[PDB]
C-alpha cells in the first residue's frame, strides 16, 4: 500500500 | 496536479530532482512487480526532452548494471533542466543513448519504456514521433508508459492522432482524467498510481476522484437489527407503457435488490400485471389510460400515490409522445419528493421545471438523452465532465451520465465510475440503475451518495457474472447485485 | 482429395509409396494413442485389393514383431501396384496372409483393422464382403477403419447396403463428407485426421470444411470497452400468433444472449405480453390483428418498426395461412434491411421475392421446410449439400439447413456444423437459433459469418447441459449460450 | 547397421526413399514430444550432401506450413540421390535454402536441426564445417541432431576435431557405439531410438547392446520361498592388507547386499577384525602373515577355505608386491572354482595362468589396471571394446572394463553399461562391485550374466542417492543396492 | 498437433 | 513404445 | 531483487 495504489 | 508538483517544490521545498528521482525508481519497481525479476530483460527507453523524458532517464540509469541491456533513444530537440540533469547522469553512469530511431531496434529489446510525452503533450503527434509510436504499437513488445501513454491528452483521455498502447502505466500522485475517460483509459493498460512524495494534504485536495471500493463501503447505509420495511424506505416507480411492459420490473427490482423496504410500481393496465407475474414481491398498481400511455388524466392518481413514499423514480419505458410530455412536466413540477428521472422522462423534460422544483432530483441520461436534453451533438456531450458539471450546478441536481466510465456530479464534487463491462451495453441495464439509485435515496443517502454507490455496485454486479459478459442480461444483473454488496463488505 | 493425392504425386513429386507408407504408420500411431501399448493385442487386418488395402498392408507389416499376433485376410481379386508392393513387403518381413474368411477367426483376435474399401467404394457391398462386414459388426471386437469405414460412400455419408461400424477412423489429409454427414458420421467412431505429407497449400484449397472452434473464435465480434447498446446493434423479431405465443421469447432471447444491444419483438396482442412476463429485458410490441395472425393490415406498422433496426428476423410461430402469406411476401419484398427468415415465414415464402430483394437474407429451414420450399421430398433434400449450394447461389442468400450436421452455405463457401446433440431435437431449439443469427448480423458479422458462429455456439450450448440431453429444453439452452461463448475463448 | 539399411533395401525391398521419409518424420515427432507444440518455433536446418542431409530435407519439408519459419542452410558440394530427391521436394513444397552461412542467422531462429554428417563422417571436420559447428555450439539455441551429432565418429564415440553438442539426438534402428561411449555420449543429449521400418529380425541380429532394465529384470535369480542360505550360495573373498583394511568389508557387503547366502572374508590379522566391527553379519577369517600381506605361506589355508564355497573373489586391497604376486598366481592356478579377480590381484597376475585354468574367471579392471595388464597405454585401452573382446576370447574369461560406460564382454557377446554417475568416481566403488559379481555367480548366474546384472545395479544404486552425487561414498552405495533391486522389479 | 487433428 | 525407445 | 538484497 505505501508506494502503490491500483 | 501541475499545481501540485509546483506547490510541493515552490511551497513545501522538495527539490524537483528529488521528485523526478522518486518518479523514475517507482516506474522501475512497478515493472519489477509486474514482470518479475528484471535482469532477464533488455530495455529500450524512449525519451523526449521534457520532464517526462527526464523521468525516463532516471528509469534508464537505474536499470544500468542490473538488466541484460539498456538503450535510450532520445527524441527531443532541447532538454528541460531536470531532463538535462538526468541525461547527464545516465551518461556518467555509462549509459548508451542514440538520437536516430531505426525501425529494427525493436528486435534487440524486450521492453519499451515509453517516456516521450506526458502531461505536457500539446496538440497532435505527427512526424517522427507518429512513426515511432506506430512502430512500437506494431511490435508486440511489452510497453510501459511513464505517467501517461504518449499521445493521450491527460485532461480528456483523447488520442491526439496517435498514442501508445501500454501494458502498464505508472502515474504519479493521482490518476489523471486521461487514465479514466476513454480512449485513454483503454490505452493505459494496468495503471499504478505511485506515491512520489507529495504531501498527503495536496493529494487529497483534488476536486475529482474515481469511485473506490472503500468509498462505497463507507457510504452503504447501516442495517440496524431492530428495523422493519419502513426503516428502509418506500419507493414509487412511475413507468411503463403498452410498448414497454418490462422496464418497470427491472427498475422495481433494482430498488428491492439494494435493500429498500417497499417498491410500488405504477404502470398502465394491463401491463402492470407483468411485473408481479415474474416477481410477485413487487406491488404493481394498475393505472387506467386511454391509449396505453400516461397522460394528464393520471396526474392526480400519481400525486396521491406519491404522498406516502420517500422517493419517486419516473421514466423507464414511459414512451416519448405529447401525452407523456404534459404528464411528466406537470408531475415533476408539483412533486415535493426527491425524484430520479430517467429514460423517456428525460426525453420530454422541460428543464425550467428542475429549476422551479424545491425538492431534489437525480437525472440519469446516457449520452443520447444528454445530447437531446441540452440540444447538442452526441460527440459534444460524451465524456464531457465540464458540461455535466455546469448542468448539475445550474439546475440544482445530480447528473449521472452513463458510459463505460460514468460521470456522477452535483456541480461541485465530480466522481468517475470505472466498474462494469460490456454486458451492461444492452437494453435494460439502465432501467435497473434507476431503481438502485431511488432505492438508496429511500434508505436515506443523499442523491450524490446514492448515485455514487449505485453506479459502483451496478458495474460490479456486471463483473461478477460467471459466463461471458456479452451474454449478460438485466435479469441476471438483478441477481448479481446482492453479491456485489456482500463482496463489497 | 483424389485430386490431391494425384497432384502431390504428379506435380509435387511425392512417390505414391511414400504417401502409402505415411498412411499406414499413421494408423498404427493413432491406434497406439487410443489403445495404449499395442504389444498386448492380436490384430486381424482385413485387406481389399485397392490402395485402401495397401494401406492395410503397411499397417500389418509395421505391427509384425511388436504385437502378440498379426493376421491378414486378403479379400481382393487383383492388387493395385501400391497394394501389390505392400503385400510383397508384408510377406518378405514374415507376415501371414489368408484369402478365406472363417467366421470363427474373430475369436483369436482382439482388434480388427478394416482396410477393405475406402474412397474407391463404388455402389453396393454384397456377397462375401457383406457377410464379412456383418460378422465384424456382430463380434464386439475393437474396430479401426482405414480412411473411411468400408461401405460408407465417402461423398455422401451413405451406407451402401452395409458398412463397418468403427470405434476409430483414421483419415488422410482432410475429413471426407462421409465422415461428416450421417449415417457415415455415426459409423466412423472417433475420427483422426492424419497428416501424411500433402502440401499445406493443397490441404487448404478445399472448398468445404467443418466449422471449428478456432474458426468461430476468430469470427466472434470484438467487444470494445467504450461501447453502448448501439454498438452491438438492434434486432426486430416479427413473430408469434394466437397459436404460438412462446416462439418469439425464444428468438428474442437468443438475440440477447449472443450480445445484441436491443431486441424488439413484434407479436399479436395479447400474446406479446407473454415475452416480458418471463424476460422483462425484452421489449415486446403489441400488434393489433383481426384473428390473432399477422396480415396485410400490419404491413406498414412493421415497416415503421423496421426503419430503426439493423436486421429483422421473421417467422417463428407466425402460423401458416393466407393472411400470413400475403403479409410475409409483401414485407420481405419491401424490407431494405438484412432478413433472417425461418419457420412459417419459410412455409408461405414466394422465392421470386428473394431474387427481387436488394438486401441480404439468411433462410434457416429444417428438411421439412426445405422439402416444402423447393417442392421435393424430405429424403431428397436431407444432407443434400449440392441442392443447398444451388439454392443459395440462385437466390443470392445463405442457406442454413438444420440437421444433426447442419449445412451452412452461400453458394461458394460451404460449412458443416457438427456440434450438438439430441436435446436440440425438440421444439424451440430452432427458434433460439434464428435469434442468435439475427443477433450476430446486428453486431456486424456477415450473414455467412453470423450463421457459422451461431450454429456452432448453439450446438455447443446443448453439449454443455449438465444432465441428460433428452431433458434439455430451449429455456435451458438459452442459459447455456453465454457459457458456450466463454468456453470458446 | 549400414549392413542393415542395405539389407532392408536390397533383400527386403524397402525403397530407400521410404526409409529416409520415415527417418525425417520421426525426428519431427521426437522434437514435438520434447518441445511441445512446434508451431511457435523458427527452425534452422543444417544439411550436408549425404543421406544425413537428406534426412534433414525431410524434416525441413515436413515443418513447412506448420511452424513459424523454416530455413535450410545447405553445406554439401554434391548430393546423394536420396538427398537430391529430398532437396527437390523441399523446394517444390516452397521451402527456402541458402548455401552461405552467415554467423548472425542464428539470431532469427530458435531450433537448430543438425543434419550435416551422420554415420558417413570420415576423418576430421575442418574449415567451413568447423566454424559452423562451433557457431551453433556458442549460440545457446536448442540443438537437435539427426542420427548422430555431426562430428562424433559413430563407431568409437570420438570427437573428430569438433562436434555438435546436442540437446536431443534421434537415431534410427539401434543406438550406435558413438552414442554409448564418451565423449560422444556426452554430446548426444537426450537420445531417442526411432523405429523407421527395419525388420525386427535384423534389428535384433546386433552383436552388441546396451544393458537394459528389462534385460537385468529377466536375469535376476529367482528367490524360491522354500530356501535357506545354501540355496543362495557361498562366497569367499581373499582380500585386504595392513595398508587396506576397508576394501574387504566393501566387497563382502556387496556380496551380501545382492542376496548371497554366506560371505567369508579372508584377511590378515588383525585387519580382519575391522570387518565385523562395522558389519558383524560378515564372517572375517584371520590369516596369519609375516608382514601384513598374503604370501605363499598362506596358500594352503586359502585353498582349504575355498573347498567349501561356490566362487572366490580375490584382489581388493591385497597390495602390489612380490609376496602377493607369488601367492595370487599359485592360488588362481590351483583354484578349481570360479574366480572374480580385481584390483591388486590383477596388478600382479600372470595371464598364462588364466589360459591354464579349467575353471572360469571374471576380471574387473579399470583402465589403469587394463593398461598395465596388457602392457599398453591408458589412452589405448580406454573404451577399446575390440581390445576387451580380443582379451576375453583369448584368455577364456569375462572382461569388465570399468568406466562411466562399462564394457562387459566374453569375446562373443559384448554389453555396454550406461547406469551410474560421478559418485562412483571415488575409491571403494570398485571394491563393492567385485562382491556383487561374486555374489551373483554364487546364486547361479553365469559370469557374463552376473557381471551384466552387477554393473547395472551398481550404477543404478549410485543414481538413487538422494543428495549430491559427489558426496556419495561406498558405504551409502551399499545401502542403496537393495533399493536398486526393488526398483528394478 | 503435427501428425493428428481431432 | 512403437515409434520410440529411450 | 532490484531494491533489496538479503
Ligand atoms: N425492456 C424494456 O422495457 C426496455 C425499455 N427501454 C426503454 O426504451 C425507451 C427509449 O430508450 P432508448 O435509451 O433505447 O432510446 P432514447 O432514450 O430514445 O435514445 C435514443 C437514441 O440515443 C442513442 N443512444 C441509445 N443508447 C445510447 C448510449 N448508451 N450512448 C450513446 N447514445 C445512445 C441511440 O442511437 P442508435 O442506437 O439509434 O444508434 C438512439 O437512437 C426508454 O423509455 C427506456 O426506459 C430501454 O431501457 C431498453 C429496455
Ligand atoms: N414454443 C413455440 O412457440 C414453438 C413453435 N414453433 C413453431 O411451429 C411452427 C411450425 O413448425 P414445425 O417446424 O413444427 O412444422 P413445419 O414448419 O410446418 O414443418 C412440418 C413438417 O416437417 C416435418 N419435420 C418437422 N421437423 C423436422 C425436422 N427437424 N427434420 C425433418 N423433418 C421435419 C414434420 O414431420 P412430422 O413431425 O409431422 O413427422 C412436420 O409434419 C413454426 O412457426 C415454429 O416456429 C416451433 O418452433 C416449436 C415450438
Ligand atoms: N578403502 C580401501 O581399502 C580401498 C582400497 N583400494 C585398493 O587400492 C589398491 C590400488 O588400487 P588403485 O585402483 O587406486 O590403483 P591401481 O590398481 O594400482 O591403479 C593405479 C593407477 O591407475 C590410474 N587409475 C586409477 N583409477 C583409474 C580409473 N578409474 N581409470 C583410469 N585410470 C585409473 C591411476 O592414475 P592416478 O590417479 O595415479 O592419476 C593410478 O595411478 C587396490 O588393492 C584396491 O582394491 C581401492 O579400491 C580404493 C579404496
Ligand atoms: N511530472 C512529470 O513530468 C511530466 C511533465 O513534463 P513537461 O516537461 O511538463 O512536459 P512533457 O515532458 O509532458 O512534454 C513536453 C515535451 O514534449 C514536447 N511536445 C509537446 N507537444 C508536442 C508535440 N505535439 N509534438 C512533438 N513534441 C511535443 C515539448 O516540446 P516543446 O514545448 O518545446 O514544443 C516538450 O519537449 C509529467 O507527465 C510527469 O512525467
Ligand atoms: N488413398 C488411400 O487409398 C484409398 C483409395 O483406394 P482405391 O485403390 O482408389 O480404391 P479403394 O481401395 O478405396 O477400393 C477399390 C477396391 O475395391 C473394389 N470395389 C469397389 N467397389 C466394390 C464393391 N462394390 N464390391 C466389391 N469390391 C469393390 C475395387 O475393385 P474393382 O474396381 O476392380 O471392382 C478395388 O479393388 C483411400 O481410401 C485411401 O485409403
Ligand atoms: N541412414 C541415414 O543417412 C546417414 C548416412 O549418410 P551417408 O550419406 O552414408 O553419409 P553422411 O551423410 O553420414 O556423410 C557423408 C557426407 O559428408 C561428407 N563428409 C564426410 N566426411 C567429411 C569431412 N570430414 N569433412 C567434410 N565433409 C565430409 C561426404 O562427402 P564425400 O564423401 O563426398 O567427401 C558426404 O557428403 C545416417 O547417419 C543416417 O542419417
Ligand atoms: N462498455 C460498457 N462498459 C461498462 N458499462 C457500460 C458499457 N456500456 C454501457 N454501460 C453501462 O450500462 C448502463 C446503460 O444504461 P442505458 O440507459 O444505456 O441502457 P438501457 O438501454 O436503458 O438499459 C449504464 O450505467 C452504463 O454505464
Ligand atoms: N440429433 C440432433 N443432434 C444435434 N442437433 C440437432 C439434432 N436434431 C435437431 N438438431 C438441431 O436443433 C435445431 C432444430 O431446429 P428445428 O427448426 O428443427 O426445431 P424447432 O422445432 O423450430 O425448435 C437445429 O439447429 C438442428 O441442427
Ligand atoms: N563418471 C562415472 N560415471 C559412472 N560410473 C563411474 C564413473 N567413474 C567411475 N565409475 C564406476 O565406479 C566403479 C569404479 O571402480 P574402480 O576400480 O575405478 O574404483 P575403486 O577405486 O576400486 O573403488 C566402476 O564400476 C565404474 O564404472
Ligand atoms: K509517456
Ligand atoms: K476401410
Ligand atoms: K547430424
Ligand atoms: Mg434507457
Ligand atoms: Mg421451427
Ligand atoms: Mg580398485
Amino acid at each position: 500500500a505505501w508506494l502503490f495504489e491500483a | 496536479m501541475k499545481e501540485i508538483d509546483e506547490l510541493t517544490i515552490k511551497e513545501y521545498g522538495v527539490d524537483s530532482r528529488i521528485l523526478m528521482e522518486r518518479a523514475g525508481i517507482s516506474v522501475v519497481l512497478a515493472m519489477e512487480e509486474e514482470l518479475g525479476n528484471l535482469s532477464d530483460y533488455r530495455f529500450l527507453v524512449l525519451c523526449g526532452g521534457g520532464n517526462n523524458g527526464g523521468d525516463g532517464f532516471v528509469v534508464a540509469r537505474n536499470l544500468l548494471g542490473v538488466v541484460k541491456d539498456v538503450l535510450v533513444v532520445f527524441l527531443g530537440k532541447k532538454k528541460t533542466p531536470d531532463c538535462e540533469y538526468n541525461y547527464g547522469l545516465y551518461k556518467k553512469f555509462g549509459g548508451k543513448v542514440v538520437e536516430q530511431f531505426e525501425p529494427s531496434i525493436l528486435n534487440e529489446f524486450d521492453v519499451v519504456v515509453d517516456a516521450i510525452f506526458g502531461t505536457g503533450l500539446r496538440g497532435e503527434i505527427t512526424g517522427e514521433y507518429a512513426e515511432i509510436i506506430n512502430l512500437v504499437n506494431k511490435s508486440g513488445k511489452v510497453v510501459v508508459s511513464v505517467d501517461v501513454p504518449s499521445g493521450i491528452d491527460s485532461n480528456t483521455g483523447k488520442v491526439l492522432r496517435t498514442a501508445v498502447k501500454a501494458d502498464l502505466t505508472v502515474t504519479f500522485g493521482v490518476p489523471k482524467i486521461g487514465h479514466i475517460l476513454f480512449p485513454g483509459r483503454d490505452l493505459t493498460g494496468k495503471l499504478k498510481v505511485a506515491n512520489i512524495g507529495h504531501p498527503v494534504h495536496l493529494i487529497n485536495s483534488i476536486n475529482r476522484y474515481v469511485i473506490t471500493r472503500e468509498m462505497v463501503r463507507s457510504l452503504l447505509p447501516e442495517r440496524p437489527r431492530d428495523s422493519h420495511k419502513g426503516t428502509y424506505g418506500k419507493v414509487l416507480i412511475i413507468a411503463g407503457s403498452r410498448l414497454y411492459s418490462g422496464a418497470p420490473v427491472l427498475s422495481g427490482m433494482g430498488s428491492l435488490k439494494v435493500g429498500t423496504g417497499l417498491v410500488k410500481l405504477a404502470v398502465p393496465f394491463p401491463q402492470n400485471l407483468i411485473a408481479t407475474s415474474r416477481f410477485p414481491e413487487l406491488i404493481s398498481v394498475p393505472i387506467d389510460t386511454e391509449k396505453g400511455f400516461f397522460s394528464l388524466q393520471n396526474l392526480q392518481e400519481c400525486l396521491e400515490l406519491s404522498k406516502d413514499v420517500d422517493v419517486v423514480a419516473i421514466g423507464p419505458g414511459l414512451g416519448n409522445n405529447e401525452h407523456v410530455r404534459e404528464f411528466v412536466n406537470e408531475f415533476l413540477k408539483t412533486l415535493e419528493k426527491p425524484a430520479v428521472i430517467d429514460a423517456d422522462a428525460i426525453n420530454v423534460l422541460d428543464t425550467s421545471v428542475l429549476k422551479e422544483r424545491k425538492s431534489p432530483a437525480v437525472l440519469t441520461p446516457h449520452p443520447g438523452e444528454m445530447a437531446r436534453l441540452v440540444k447538442k451533438t452526441v460527440g459534444d456531450v460524451k465524456y464531457n465532465y465540464e458540461l455535466a458539471e455546469e448542468f448539475a450546478k445550474e439546475n440544482d441536481c445530480v447528473l449521472v451520465l452513463k458510459s463505460a466510465t460514468t460521470i456522477v456530479t452535483d456541480g461541485e464534487k465530480t466522481l468517475f465510475n470505472i466498474t462494469g463491462n460490456t454486458g451492461l451495453s444492452k437494453g435494460g441495464s439502465g432501467d435497473v440503475l434507476t431503481g438502485m439509485i431511488a432505492g438508496f435515496i429511500a434508505q436515506g443517502l443523499s442523491p450524490l451518495e446514492a448515485s455514487t454507490v449505485s453506479v459502483y455496485l451496478h458495474g460490479f454486479a456486471a463483473e461478477l457474472f460467471e459466463q461471458d459478459e456479452r451474454g449478460l442480461t438485466a435479469s441476471e444483473l438483478l441477481r448479481l447485485i446482492p453479491e456485489a454488496i456482500r463482496r463489497l463488505k
